[PDB]
């Protein structure tokens, strides 16, 4: 206590008195900073800044620092509280909600596209039916290798949307057009389809995925970037 | 084994051992160093006129071409084989016994008589009502030629006289070490 | 940021000022937490921060309530806030990782080694121009001024004749004035620290020195007057080199509507100024997320190149010819035409400057490339199978483009109309999206109605050149 | 402590950095020396660096580069450190009621919380505003 | 040597303690300090 | 390979009868004969 | 992985520093209602 402190013994005057340190300062319960004066709306407040270690996943800390916190809310003194005063998580989670409902909106438009071009139903649902195989598998592959959900890997995808439904699309429009030409069963004027296109088809990969390799090989942040888009739309046009 | 985890392993237990050694020890330093790759050229820098000597060239490769050098594109290190200058204090003995002073007591005079001075701020920051100004407050008090050395006070004599270190010793700059003499082609010379 | 020799109560009431203005623009700001004598700059009593939470985006949809549009409205601080240096409103970087601010980050080096004094009187006339200059706002320097300083002179005779020791005038200045932490103590189970020093009445003022005293080595007292005399000076209270050269920190922002690359070409416009002002040898770098900016510019070139090229080589190895990769790499100018001018007349009439030419812009240009490719190869790999079956070219390449035009206009509106949904979208990283939807939707169009046309000519007239 | 900027500069800015010069993947060094006595160097790496190779190499250099320094310096420590300027949150501890002090709110901040939340994973550090609680000893000059 | 189990905590255990932040891939900390002078911490990481 | 090497060799008890204790005549010589580094002075902006 | 065999390893912690005595209390009051409620065999404190 400060009433101990007041009590240390310092000297001896020559008189006989016995000086203490009360003698001599004062003595007081006081702060071990004064360098700072933080506020929160004009008012009093203390403030702890987190920094994330390198590496780290901010979504993920960000929920591991809120959890700790309510855990320790539990024993917080009458009349404290607290408040996330500078936040940057709600604008990540709000953009990647963004990049997805755009991608489904790619999905619908590219479905109509297709509808206007194919007049039926049952032509239309076959280039359809390759996005869901395609984009999952470009997710699993994709993670196999390290990379995440992020802006950018989402942009590849969308971007690539309209390019997966692309052998797809060659495929059924031979095999409506030799139908129409020559009226044949499904299965005999398809054997005559892929046997039409499959040159076509290689070309159209090769040249889709050739245009993406070079960009993996660049360093530097730009390089960082670049893979991203690369890695995912080169997996894509082979998966497609 | 990789080097620079080898070389991290080893520091850090040496940490546990430095309290043990003796204060003068400490206070030259231990340095720990891996062997990695070897020399690609030696510089030699010399007198060729003899003016100027071994040591003064040693102090101006160390304070003058080592840190340009440095910087230079491929470089990984640079090194100079030898010192720079120190202030020198060599002791008369029959001058200490006709003042009765020993070694220790104008090692003594030395340890007090140079030193930096440490202040603080004005209006730091527990400061008072009203406070209008805050500024720092530097106090230079090292010495830095041998003028100031030899005017050292030691202690006042008998009768009233005044006795410095200039009484008893000769101050002088040298060299931090003397147990080295390096030459180049014959004459004065330090290397990089 | 405050003048010299400012305190903490200035630079709080200054934060009290600024703190109500936040607080009073309701349609727009949540929050503010602020702390006085904490910069990023360094820790002082003439600096100060303020984290602003603004509203929800939700609520914010009115031009009023923009981030930009408060921005400018705090930029006016600095005109009614008197006692500071400035209050700068700034936003964070898109990548918060990369950077501390948005704005460029420049150092000036003193190459030449002129000296401090000549050093700060090219910063000074940097800022005076920079404040001339319409492209750019907010200009700034990112580190302490030079500042009145107390010079303490302590004289080592009479302080040895008066037989004070000088390491013991240390030890009594040092911990009357500055204070220091002699051991700890435990108050509730957690171990907390005992801290000595002057009460404050004595320790503001020079003045106050002439209170304090040093035993001698008789044991009497003899004050701090006795040997030191103190004066005001002037000085650097922090100096800095970048890359083991002097140098200073410069900063600030585009004025709206201008770009991040016209913001660092007007500030090279400006240094380069110096010379013919005669102020000679002073060098600068970009560093920060500039120097990022500047590298990723400078390789978009060796990008195009080498795509183009494993382009060509991919189509000599698929189809064992040199003219037809030849053909199909001629039509790569019309895809990247329309991809380039809508990019431009969405700027314009926009007046954004965030669709520019950027990384965005440069993977949207890369994958402009694989699409006019792809169109070429459907027509021209037809078109030769015709000829070697024993066709006229003439008559193989027409037929090749009716009989592949309904397939190659599909396969190119998918894609397009994949990618305008990023052009028409709206917030949470909406610029990002529109640079690439923009450049992909343009170079689509222009592939539509003026590639069709080309790959059947470029064809035509390179086998007619190489004939077979 | 107790020296001026450039006798800073000269004594430990300048000799750190020449040590420095010679990381591997070292893109540009930034120092500042400043006036109540301190010196710091920010080392910024090329991209795919791993920074625990950087840390344990930059201290391998430092281990020699420390016994170059004055022996005042020496005494009161070097760090290394690895750390991001960018701050992911700030969380504001006040009482809405105004019935818990700002000396109990810092203290409490300061003792109870900062430990375990600088020891969250993830987080890589933690800058506290508002100090705890100590024993102030102010001393009256006249009466020593 | 020779120090007290409560004597070992307040000027060795959390002294050491208190530096034990920003560690990546730290789960807990275990200490103890007994009454023969020692003091000893266990740190435990993450796997990986 | 070893050399000759010269030894000091005081007498104790002569030091205790002339009234110097053997601290002293430690310290004595160490500064006088091996030297002694003291602390630094800044010339010309280095430390030596 | 362990000193010796054993599961459910609890700790209890003395948030907010009532003090040793008082974490002894404590200590003592959970272990005797463990022993005589339900589901509980051999609850018993480890160190000294
Ligand atoms: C057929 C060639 C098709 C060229 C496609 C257009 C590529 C382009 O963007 O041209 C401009 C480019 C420099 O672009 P810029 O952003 O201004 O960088 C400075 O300029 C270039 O990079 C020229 C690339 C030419 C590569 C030739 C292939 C080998
Ligand atoms: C404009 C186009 C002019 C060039 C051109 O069309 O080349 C055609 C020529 C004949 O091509 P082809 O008949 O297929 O054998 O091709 C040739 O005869 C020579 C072309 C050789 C090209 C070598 C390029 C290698 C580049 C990678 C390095
Ligand atoms: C010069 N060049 C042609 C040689 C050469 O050609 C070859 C080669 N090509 O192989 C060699 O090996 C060399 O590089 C080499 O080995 C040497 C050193 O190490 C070294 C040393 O370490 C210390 N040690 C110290 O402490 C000195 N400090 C100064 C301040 C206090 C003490 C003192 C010292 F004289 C040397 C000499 C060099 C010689 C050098």
């Amino acid at each position: 206590t400060p009433e101990q402190f007041k009590n240390i013994f310092l000297k001896n005057t020559a008189s006989g008195a016995e000086v203490r340190l009360k003698d001599v300062a004062r003595v007081e319960l006081g702060s071990d900073n004064y360098q700072f004066d933080s506020k929160f709306n004009g008012k009093p407040a203390a403030g702890l800044a987190i920094k994330i270690a390198t590496g780290a996943n901010a979504l993920d800390t960000a929920e591991a620092v809120e959890q700790r916190l309510s855990e320790l809310r539990k024993n917080y003194p009458t009349g404290l509280a607290d408040k996330l005063a500078y936040d940057t998580t709600p604008f990540i989670r709000l953009s990647i909600e963004s990049v997805v409902h755009t991608l489904i909106e790619a999905v619908i438009l590219v479905f109509i596209v297709m509808f206007l071009f194919l007049q039926n139903w049952r032509a239309t649902i076959i280039p359809t039916l390759a996005v869901p195989v395609v984009v999952l598998g470009t997710f699993a592959v994709i993670n196999i290798f390290g990379f995440s959900i992020n802006t950018l890997t989402m942009f590849a995808m969308v971007l690539a949307i309209g390019l997966l439904v692309d052998d797809a699309i060659v495929v059924v429009e031979n095999v409506e057009r030799v139908m129409s030409e020559d009226h044949t069963d499904p299965v005999t004027a398809t054997s005559r389809s892929m046997q039409q296109i499959s040159g076509a088809l290689v070309g159209i990969t090769s040249v889709l995925t050739a245009v993406f390799v070079p960009m993996a090989f660049f360093g530097g942040t730009t390089g960082v970037i670049y893979r991203q888009f690369s890695i995912t739309l080169v997996t894509a046009m082979v998966l497609s | 084994v990789d080097p620079d985890i080898a070389q991290v392993q080893v520091q850090n237990k040496l940490q546990s051992a430095t309290a043990l050694l003796p204060e003068d020890v400490q206070r030259q330093g231990v340095t720990v160093t891996k062997s990695g790759a070897s020399f690609l050229q030696v510089i030699a820098f010399y007198s060729p006129d003899n003016n100027l000597s071994d040591s003064d060239i040693k102090d101006y490769v160390n304070s003058s071409i080592k840190e340009p050098l440095s910087r230079v594109a491929g470089v990984g290190e640079v090194q100079v084989f030898g010192g720079s200058y120190a202030m020198r204090i060599w002791l008369d003995p029959a001058k200490l016994t006709s003042y009765q002073l020993t070694p220790s007591d104008i090692a003594t005079a030395l340890q007090a008589q140079n030193s930096q001075v440490a202040v603080g701020q004005l209006g730091g920051a527990p400061a008072v009502q009203g406070q209008v100004l805050n500024a720092t407050v530097n106090a230079q008090s090292l010495l830095q030629t041998p003028e100031q050395f030899k005017n050292i006070f030691l202690k006042n004599t008998a009768s009233g006289a005044e006795v410095r270190l200039k009484d008893v010793a000769r101050v002088e700059l040298g060299s931090d070490n003397y147990q080295f003499d390096s030459k180049f082609n014959g004459k004065p010379a330090a290397g990089l | 940021q405050l003048p010299p020799n400012a305190t903490l109560d200035r630079t709080g009431k200054v934060i009290d000022t600024m703190t109500n203005f936040f607080m009073n623009e309701k349609d727009t700001v949540e929050s503010i937490f602020t702390v006085s004598g904490f910069s990023f700059t360094g820790v002082g009593q003439n600096a100060g921060i303020g984290f602003v939470k603004l509203k929800d985006w939700s609520k914010r949809t009115t031009p009023e309530t923009q981030i930009g549009s408060l921005i400018q409205r705090g930029m006016a601080l600095n005109m009614i806030i008197k006692d500071a240096s400035y209050v700068m409103p700034l936003q964070l970087p898109a990548m918060p990782e990369l950077g501390v601010t948005a704005g460029f980050n420049l150092q000036l080096k003193d190459s030449s080694g002129q000296g401090h004094e000549k050093l700060i009187a090219a910063r000074n006339t940097i800022l005076g121009l920079a404040s001339q200059d319409k492209r750019l706002v907010g200009v700034r320097p990112n580190g302490q001024e030079d500042t009145p300083q107390y010079q303490i002179n302590v004289d080592q005779a009479q302080a040895g004749a008066m037989g004070v020791s000088i390491a013991e005038i240390n030890n009594t200045m040092r911990i009357a004035w500055g204070g220091s932490y002699i051991n700890d103590f435990v108050d509730r189970g957690r171990v907390k620290k005992v801290y000595v020093q002057g009460d404050a009445g004595s320790r503001m003022m020079p003045e106050d020195l002439n209170k304090w005293y040093v035993r001698n080595n008789k044991g009497e007292m003899v004050p701090f007057s006795a040997f030191a005399t103190g004066e005001w000076t002037y000085g650097s209270p922090r100096l800095e080199r970048y890359n083991g050269v002097s140098s200073v920190n410069i900063q600030g922002t585009p004025a709206p509507g201008v770009s991040s690359g016209d913001a660092m070409k007007a500030m090279e416009e400006i240094i380069g100024k110096l010379p013919s002002m005669g102020l000679q040898g002073f060098d600068y770098e970009w560093t920060g997320l500039s120097l990022e900016e500047r590298e990723s510019g400078a390789q978009a070139p060796f990008l195009y190149a080498l795509s183009l090229l494993i382009v060509f080589l991919c189509l000599a190895a698929l189809y064992e010819s040199w003219s037809i990769p030849f053909s199909v790499l001629l039509v790569v100018p019309l895809g990247v035409i329309g991809a380039i001018v809508l990019t431009y007349l969405g700027m314009i009439i926009k007046g954004d400057p965030n669709l520019s030419n950027n990384i965005y812009f440069q993977v949207a240009i890369i994958a402009v490339i694989g699409l006019s490719a792809k169109n070429a190869i459907l027509i021209v790999e037809f078109a030769k199978e015709l000829q070697e079956k024993g066709e006229d070219l003439l008559d193989a390449t027409l037929h090749a483009a009716k009989m592949r035009l309904r397939p190659i206009i599909m396969t190119t509106l998918a894609f397009g109309f994949g990618v305008l949904p990023l052009a028409l979208s709206t917030g949470a990283g909406a610029g990002s999206q529109h640079s690439v939807g923009f450049g992909v939707l343009g170079g689509v169009l222009s592939a539509t109605f003026l590639g069709i046309f080309f790959i059947p000519v470029f064809y035509v007239w390179i086998r007619s050149i190489f004939k077979y | 402590p107790g020296a001026s900027a450039e006798t800073v500069e000269n004594t430990v800015t300048q000799i750190i950095e020449q040590q420095m010069n010679g990381l591997d993947g070292l893109r540009y060094i930034s120092s500042n020396s400043a006036g109540n006595g301190q010196a710091s160097i920010q080392l910024n790496f090329e991209q795919g660096v791993d920074p625990d190779i950087a840390q344990v190499q930059v201290q391998n250099k430092l281990q020699s580069a420390t016994a170059l320094l004055p022996e005042d310096v020496q005494r009161q420590g070097v760090t290394v450190t690895k750390s991001g300027a960018s701050f992911l949150q700030v969380i504001a501890f006040y009482s809405p009621d105004n019935n818990l002090s700002d000396s109990d709110i810092k203290d409490y901040v300061n003792s109870s919380i900062k430990e375990p939340l600088s020891r969250v994973a993830g987080v890589g550090e933690v800058q506290v505003f508002g100090g705890s609680y100590a024993m102030r000893i102010w001393l009256d000059p006249a009466k020593l």
